[PDB]
């Protein structure tokens, strides 16, 4: 699991 | 000059409907098209690239997976020879993937990193060409792939040595800069042991700073938690 | 000539494995190139060509769809004014999907119908006639909307006409056809009495001679029916 | 619900 997505 | 002579507000403006629209290729064409304007991105902006990217690269990365499970089936025992077809159109793709991996660090080269001087900004970054040279690594096979593994070591071990030192431990870019920084680990330069320890230090030390943040910063930051811990179950 | 160089076997071997990986555009091309060699397309082929294009289009329809929604909202009482933007991105999809769409137009067209002598391959082939004039009578405004809408009604009852002579009411491409002019009828010529009742008549023959079929066939025919009852369930 | 794929 990767994490390239903000809020 | 493909989105020369478009506004850079309608190319932000056109990157969000495409988003909506589910148009990545349009989206990242569009603000690739806002890098070249020649402006620092803003906080939004560089989401919106990163998505956009993200979302290309990854289509590509997927069905160079199954095209090389099909391919190495190919080369088994008892396996029927079936011609050059598998391999060609696993180079297609591959030749694709590394031209848009190739087109997103040349942006941050030119010249996001230069002058990205905000530890957010610049980490954001960092973590990127990071990322970006991780997918090259992912198919790589010939000389310069112990290159391509010391590039992305090298861009993730800067953007963490910037955030240790200039962002809180559950700020969500650094989380997600240690996340893909201990996948890095586990599925490129063959070092689990080092993966597990970042992973796990990275949750431990988010979980100790949850008490400063507000109910949205929570939010955010257990979100990339999770994933730390879905990886640590994972590899462990 | 984009793959002119390329043997047909070859196309039709990456065609299906660019399907594996969920490359449609890619799939499309090959099929494409396939067609231009000149040579009739076996069932296997054409159901190739058939789902590549259904998916390259398929994904542009949902785009226009939303897109169309953002614009139409624009254009309320209320709506702060946003500039040409959405009005553009969405001529953009419009065009390249209008684009896809004369494609396969063309490809029917020069030369798949015209020597398409069997039932089963005339009638496919006028199906997707149908099926891609309605892709572009659902974008379509102006001078032309109506003789849009007629080639596709021409198209449709052509292939029904054939059909009822030349094939059982449970053959799958006769019933996806009826199920298709049917949507038509409903969606592009505000005629729902007429999709309603092909879409009964259609589901009801087909029934009554579930009983001359295999397990196999059987499975194939009651899945498209089901959709005949889905849209009628929604309809009524 | 349209059928644009055969089995
Ligand atoms: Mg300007
Ligand atoms: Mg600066
Ligand atoms: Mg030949
Ligand atoms: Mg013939």
């Amino acid at each position: 699991x990767s994490f390239x997505x903000f809020k | 000059g493909a989105m020369g002579s478009m506004e850079r507000a309608s190319l932000i403006q056109k990157a969000k409907l495409a988003e909506q629209a589910e148009r990545y290729e349009d989206m990242a064409a569009f603000m690739k098209g806002a890098v070249e304007k020649g402006e620092e991105l803003s906080c939004e902006e560089r989401n919106l690239l990163s998505v956009a990217y993200k979302n290309v690269v990854g289509g590509q990365r997927a069905a160079w997976r199954v095209l090389s499970s099909i391919e190495q089936k190919s080369n088994e025992e008892g396996s029927e020879e079936k011609g050059p077809e598998v391999r060609e159109y696993r180079e297609k793709v591959e030749t694709e993937l590394q031209g848009v991996c190739d087109t997103v660090l040349g942006l941050l080269d030119s010249h996001l990193i230069k002058e990205a001087g905000d530890a957010e900004s610049r980490v954001f970054y960092l973590k990127m060409k990071g990322d970006y040279y991780r997918y090259l690594a992912e198919v790589a096979t010939g000389d310069d792939k112990k290159r391509i593994i010391d590039s992305a070591r090298s861009a993730y071990q800067e953007a963490m040595d910037i955030s240790k030192k200039e962002m809180p431990p559950t700020n969500p870019i650094r989380l997600g800069l240690a996340l893909n920084f201990s996948v890095f680990h586990y599925e490129i330069a063959n070092s689990p042991e080092e993966a597990i320890s970042l992973a796990k230090t990275t949750f431990d030390e988010a979980m100790a700073d949850l008490h400063t943040l507000s109910e949205d910063s929570y939010k955010d930051s257990t979100l990339i938690m999770q994933l730390l811990r879905d990886n640590l179950t994972l590899w462990t």
